[PDB]
């Protein structure tokens, strides 16, 4: 049996292996040569010995001219004197190499995390197909073609930044073309992904397995009123958070508290939530805001999203989602970053057009398309006629409700797997959301929500 | 277990395993039924063979147990992995053999040149240089004679790592191969067989040229990839590809 199958540890190590070959190329050099002192070094010591001993027989012993033999000699010499050198450091040179991997550890951590949450999307809903390639790219985008690694060269500075921004473009890449409910869900999944990643901060598993599933624990024996004020149902959800050490004491606190009232009724209480949960250490602003998040889960379950919002805020960084706020600029995706063998599946809601978008935006970047509808019979002839001439020259062919027939649209995705000879040429695919279009498709083109 | 051990030391009776100055360690029993009490250099070798079958299948029956996706071991894959063992075992120690006696054959011919530049003697400036250069590549030869005796003794549980990572290591993730491999590492060390300390396995058993042909030919540069090229070079039972993509054909 021998396996191909990319998992959890292999995605682990080839991010580390990438990590490495960028961030600190002598470390990587380091590597490679450890690893040829076991293999290549003696190998071309043996061939350079070799090569000396032709070079002895062919002097016959000379000494007229004794510099011809001189030289190898001397390059021998130097040769077995560096891998001598190596071979005494190999402890040194192993030991900074596990100091560094290990400085390099949690990036591949989460980026495992990251393309296993993405591909694992397939059940939220059948338009979130993602390969393994887009994540590839996602990380050759924010390691060479990062702005703000142009500049910063401290290596301990590169690697936070690189968190952040790998955070950020995934985010980025993925809401583009994921249901705007769906928006806050990848942000709980990514802040999550990140609190496992960062240091010094309790994982919080007991709280985040309430807030899941713990508030549905069986307690109806011992559901009462409290205070008016407190309904039966916000009531139990009180008994529910009590379970949890944190929130043991809620009964008695919404007792001594006069102004839960007025809190409880608040247009926005989310902005400004009671200080509730009993802690001896002041938690940090993580944990606070997990504790208030449970807190909203039990009064006031309407502003969840809103502190849904506010924790990926205070976690993610503040203004996270705020790409997804700023009008879509497909310039940028169409012109750059997108490979001509990826087509843009444009995707809209039933009920929407899109075709306008790419058409002012050839109109921006002046640019000819030859539309065509794929209804008709014909439209499937000139389609693939447009197709072929197309790659010839780089023409932008953008087919519109293409959804009607799978069928062609996995003939297209054959045709697609071909190389394209033209770089500039694009391919665009404007459809509704139906669960009859191919997988194999979505998968391979980059798919826009519209 | 008693059946496992008498196959591997029949089949492992052929190759020379025999080290007299082996030091017997305490407890490493996986045998029930050991020869002697003070186990000796092949039947310690024996041993680890049977461990790893049985170590095999007890990853084996862990992996079922956290999350199924579990395949059957049978004794075709003891006797594959012995197969291995055998035909490792003798390719490195044939290859050790040939770059000693090569080595001893360059000696004497530089001792032949020795003899040509104090026959040439009887200019003394290059002479001079002729002779110090001379007595370098003498230790230099000579501790690379020594090191291919330390090379020698440690030919046997790298080979043995080497083979069972060959043939069980299959169908594996990287987690549980190198979870495998650091168990057979630990079992050989309780067993004080001397195997090449933290051995990295790509180099040990691919060349810089084969290497260089597969990532020609369209092999991804990842740890795992290079394994399975190793594995499908270095086959006894036909090879069968588990790749979700299409790269590996």
């Amino acid at each position: 049996f021998v396996n191909f199958t990319v998992t959890r540890s292999s995605l682990q190590s080839q991010c580390l292996n990438e990590v490495l070959k960028a961030e600190r190329p002598d470390v990587d050099e380091k590597r490679s040569d450890l690893l040829k002192l076991q293999g290549e070094f003696q190998l071309r010591l043996r061939q350079l010995e070799k090569s000396l001993l032709q070079a002895l027989n062919e002097v016959k012993g000379r000494i007229l001219d004794d510099d011809t033999i001189i030289t190898t000699l001397e390059n021998l010499k130097r040769e077995a004197a560096e891998v001598t050198r190596k071979v005494e450091e190999t402890d040194i040179v192993m030991q900074e190499v596990e100091t560094v991997s290990q400085q390099y550890l949690p990036l591949s951590t989460a980026c495992s995390s990251i393309y296993f949450t993405m591909e694992s999307l397939k059940q939220i809903h059948f338009l979130y197909q993602y390969s393994l390639q887009f994540f590839l790219d996602i990380y050759h985008n924010v390691l060479y073609e990062n702005p703000n690694l142009k500049g910063v060269t401290d290596h301990t500075q590169r690697l936070s930044i690189i968190t952040k921004d790998l955070f950020q473009v995934a985010f980025n890449r993925v809401a583009r073309g994921m249901l705007h409910q769906d928006h806050i869900t990848f942000a709980m999944l990514l802040a999550r992904i990140k609190l496992k990643g960062t240091v010094g901060e309790p994982t919080y598993d007991a709280e985040f397995q309430h807030f899941l599933r713990g508030n549905e624990i069986v307690l109806s024996a011992g559901s009462t009123p409290r205070i008016q004020g407190l309904t039966v149902e916000q009531a139990e959800a009180v008994v529910r958070l009590s379970c949890l050490p944190a929130f043991k004491d809620l009964i008695a606190k919404v007792q001594a508290d006069e102004q839960f009232g007025i809190w409880l009724d608040s247009s926005s209480p989310e902005q400004t939530v009671p200080y509730l949960w009993s802690e001896e250490t002041p938690a940090t602003p993580i944990g606070q805001a997990i504790h208030r998040l449970l807190l909203i889960q039990a009064f006031r379950p309407d502003r969840l999203l809103a502190m849904a919002h506010m924790f990926v805020s205070t976690n993610l960084g503040e203004s996270f989602m705020s790409i997804m706020e700023q009008p879509l600029d497909l310039t940028h995706i169409v012109g750059t970053e997108v490979k001509p063998n990826t087509p843009v599946l444009m995707c809209s809601v039933p009920g929407y057009d899109a075709s306008g978008h790419v058409e002012d935006l050839a109109a921006e970047q002046n640019t000819q398309i030859t539309s065509i509808a794929i209804g008709s019979a014909e439209g499937f002839n000139q389609a693939d006629k447009a197709i072929n001439t197309a790659v010839k020259s780089g023409r932008w062919v953008m087919l519109k409700n293409v959804h009607l027939a799978p069928g062609w649209l996995m003939q297209l995705e054959k045709k697609l797997h071909s190389l394209q000879p033209h770089a500039c040429f694009r391919l665009f695919l404007t459809m509704e959301i139906n669960p009859k279009v191919p997988v194999n498709l979505l998968r391979a083109g980059r798919i826009f929500v519209f | 277990t008693e059946a496992l051990y008498q196959v591997g030391k029949e089949f492992t009776s052929k190759m020379d395993l025999e080290k007299p100055n082996y030091i017997v360690p305490d407890y490493m029993p996986v045998v029930y039924d050991k020869l002697p009490q003070p186990p000796s250099h092949r039947e310690a070798i024996v041993n680890s063979c049977v461990f790893v079958h049985q170590t095999l299948h007890q990853a084996n029956a862990r992996l079922a147990k956290r999350g199924g996706r579990t395949m059957a071991i049978t004794p075709r894959h003891y006797l594959d992995f012995i197969n291995h063992y055998a035909n490792l075992f003798h390719e490195k120690r044939s290859e050790l053999e040939e770059q000693q006696m090569h080595l001893n054959v360059g000696l004497r011919k530089i001792k032949e040149t020795v003899d040509q530049v104090e026959e040439l003697r009887r200019k003394v400036n290059r002479s001079t240089a002729l002779l110090k250069s001379l007595s370098a590549e003498r230790e230099r030869w000579e501790k690379t004679s020594e090191t291919f005796k330390n090379q020698m003794s440690t030919i046997a549980g790298d080979c043995l790592l080497s083979a069972a990572f060959i043939a069980y290591a299959g169908y594996f993730d990287q987690q549980m191969r190198q979870n495998l491999f650091t168990t057979w590492s630990h079992h050989l060390q309780q067993a004080n067989i001397q195997f090449r300390t933290d051995i990295a396995r790509t180099e040990y058993l691919s060349n810089a040229d084969e290497r260089l042909r597969w990532q020609a030919s369209s092999l991804p540069a990842d740890d795992l990839c290079t394994e399975n090229a190793i594995m499908l070079k270095r086959f006894n039972r036909y090879p069968l590809i588990i790749d979700p993509s299409g790269q590996a054909t």
